[PDB]
RNA sequence: UUAAGUUAUUAAGGGCGCACGGUGGAUGCCUUGGCACUAGAAGCCGAUGAAGGACGUUACUAACGACGAUAUGCUUUGGG
RNA sequence: ACCGAUAGUGAACCAGUACCGUGAGGGAAAGGUGAAAAGCACCCCGGAAGGGGAGUGAAAUAGAACCUGAAACCGUGUGCU
RNA sequence: GACAAUGGUAGGAGAGCGUUCUAAGGGCGUUGAAGCAUGAUCGUAAGGACAUGUGGAGCGCUUAGAAGUGAGAAUGCCGGUGUGAGUAGCGAAAGACGGGUGAGAAUCCCGUCCACCGAUUGACUAAGGUUUCCAGAGGAAGGCUCGUCCGCUCUGGGUUAGU
RNA sequence: CGCGAGCUGGGUUCAGAACGUCGUGAGACAGUUCGGUCCCUAUCCGUCGUGGGCGUAGGAAAUUUGAGAGGAGCUGUCCUU
RNA sequence: AUGAUGAGGUUAAUAGGUUCGAGGUGGAAGCAUGGUGACAUGUGGAGCUGACGAAUACUAAUCGAUCGAAGACUUAAU
């Protein structure tokens, strides 16, 4: 059995998030805890929340050993973004793109 | 030695006021580069300190900036007088030290080794 | 100054192969607590 | 450097504005074409 | 064993194929709104203060309609 | 044997309106939950957003950005390389 | 059944395929229409089917009409979306530490120290701006970072003259 | 007539002005004279450095062979004979 | 530049501190004496000294964690 969280429409842009995203996939849910609390990037406590909330979704709905979890996917997709403008000589303006994402872990232990 | 993103004077500055508050509060959270920098400094200040003649005073306040202890029993020692007296006896045998550095993480605006210089 | 040419989707995805990122150090901290970054103390929920 | 359009409360109420298009025809004029688009706010 | 000879296993990454997502609003269907007309009226008011407006008026009120201080309406005759 | 929302009036939407100009003047973009709001009681994570259940409904990848959701583009997996 | 012909641009001629609508006829659809997606199907071509998903109401076929009838190019127009690229930049400048606040503090508050302006970055007051002013409250968006703060948002207040 | 996305801009085809000359004139000369804004964040190739990957039929540590490639390579004067 | 390279990581002299130097500056402060004074002289090659040298575990190089071989066939001599 699998159990998801997913986190629509956070304002880290998505390439900025796939870097520590990849560092905790395909690991235990225990050690990936600790990965995203000690990486100094911005992205590293919104990952680690929602990490929370699907180790939460399998021991509360699902009824699973939460000790023993693996996360199988971790994947960030691209959301809406909000395009800001930017003043920068002679009248000119230029396209500012505030990038969203959509950020998704799954965590299971494996079995049918 | 360090330059520490700073001009001639304004890293003097910084330096000494990074080592009175580190007499006044005795342990202090700085950057890392900023405490290996005032780690040398105050601990040329307690050897000052050790002396305790007249000419060693004056030589302890081309350094502390002029800050007040509000000690207890509502006392009041300045930072040259509290340099001279409780420091000074705390470490009238040791040959060195005087300092630790204990690291930290990393802060959150930056990747800024945060870092507690405390006073061994 | 300008690119001549644009970039495929192979090039630029051969260029960032580079572009990673570390696992941090994850050493136990012994007395409590969970994992410390290696050769510092720890603030929270650790007792390094 | 000073740009053009230094504000004036007085001039810019004088220059245009009602009670100066309908001082002449020409004027009017221009008040019944902004009559004729809907023009939310005239002079 | 020593020679001599041959052929792999590697995928940091990439390619093709497949699968599953996301973004995005094409396409399909829909219509309050338009478009062109036909027939029948009618066309232009105002110093008795027009056309236009501006401020107001609902228990709570921003806007738009509605109506002006008798203000989110009044009277009366008929429908209902 | 007119238009179907980049069409058809500029305007199907609190349009000559946001907005632009000192002024005349110029001038947009923006329709679609379901039959019915029955618009998700409660539970869990979270500061909140968000989610995972449960529940409504014929359908909830019909959840209010809400009919279908095409490509560009972004991903995660892989079989052969 | 023989025989002969069949490279081709401007250009001429011929025969067609699809598109939307109309007419008549004949039909198909919640036992799932159109679309959409996939497939190893058929036709000499433009094209036509079929199957399976998705989809949740229309649409084929035959014959004949009508045309806003076929796009890859116009430094086309309008939308999205990349590339450059995690690159340039982040708009003159000195802060440091302690305490506090909180989900979270290099930036918010308080404190000390230091530094800067000081014929002014200090006070008034016009123009001009309109409510930005003041209290609580908030953190989506705005602030070139952050944010517990704000000229931001929410709620409630605030301008009194015989001279 | 190597080299300005390496540099200057004195020379010259810019707008000003003046002389000579020519033209009725506006102007002109290719005659002088004074003055006269030099944009670019390097994508690819190429170059100068520097890492990572993998291969080199066990894995390592250390010393080396040199197939090759590159650098160097100039010359005066004086004294003896 | 980065990273690489090199010296080290407690059985440790790696860096800092401390102690002693080297070199540098040129006679510290305080005190005493003299001068009405400004100042002189003594105390005293004095004090001070960033990167240099040596000594010293005083402080910090913690506990840890990760990667890493199992030796293919073929034929020929042996």
């Amino acid at each position: 059995m699998e159990a998801k969280a997913v986190a629509r429409t956070i304002r880290i842009a998505p390439r900025k998030v796939r870097l520590v995203l990849d560092l905790i996939r395909g690991k235990n849910a225990a050690e990936a805890i600790a990965i995203l609390k000690l990486t100094n990037k911005a992205s590293s406590p919104v990952i680690e929340k929602v990490l929370m909330s699907a180790l939460a979704n399998a021991e509360h709905n699902y009824d699973m050993n939460t000790d023993e979890l693996v996360v199988k996917e971790a994947y960030a997709n691209e959301g809406p973004t909000l395009k800001r403008f930017r003043p920068r000589a002679q009248g000119r303006a230029s396209a500012i793109n505030k990038r969203t994402s959509h950020i998704t872990i799954v965590v299971s232990d494996g079995k049918e | 030695y360090r330059k520490l993103g700073r001009t001639s004077d304004q890293r003097k500055a910084m330096l000494r006021d990074l080592a009175t508050s580190l007499i006044i509060s005795e342990r202090i959270e700085t950057t890392e580069a900023r405490a290996k920098e005032v780690r040398s400094v105050v601990e040329k200040l307690i050897t000052l300190g050790k002396k305790g003649d007249l000419a060693s005073r004056r030589n302890a306040a081309k350094t502390l900036r002029n800050v007040e202890i509000l000690n207890e029993d509502e006392t009041t020692q300045t930072a040259l007088q509290k340099l001279f007296g409780e420091i000074a006896e705390r470490y009238t045998e040791r040959q060195g030290g005087y300092t630790r550095i204990l690291k930290q993480g990393p802060r959150r605006g930056d990747g800024a080794e945060s870092v507690i210089i405390e006073l061994v | 100054a300008v690119p001549k040419r644009r970039t495929s989707k192979t090039r630029k995805n051969k260029r960032r192969t580079h572009f990673k990122i570390s696992v941090p150090g994850m050493t136990e901290c012994p007395n409590c607590g969970e994992y410390k970054l290696s050769h510092r103390v720890c603030k929270n929920c650790g007792s390094y | 450097v000073k740009r053009t359009y230094q504000p004036n409360k007085r001039k810019h109420s004088k220059v245009h504005g009602f009670r100066k298009r309908m001082s002449t025809k020409n004027g009017r004029k221009v008040l019944a074409r902004r009559r004729r688009k809907g023009r939310k706010v005239l002079s």
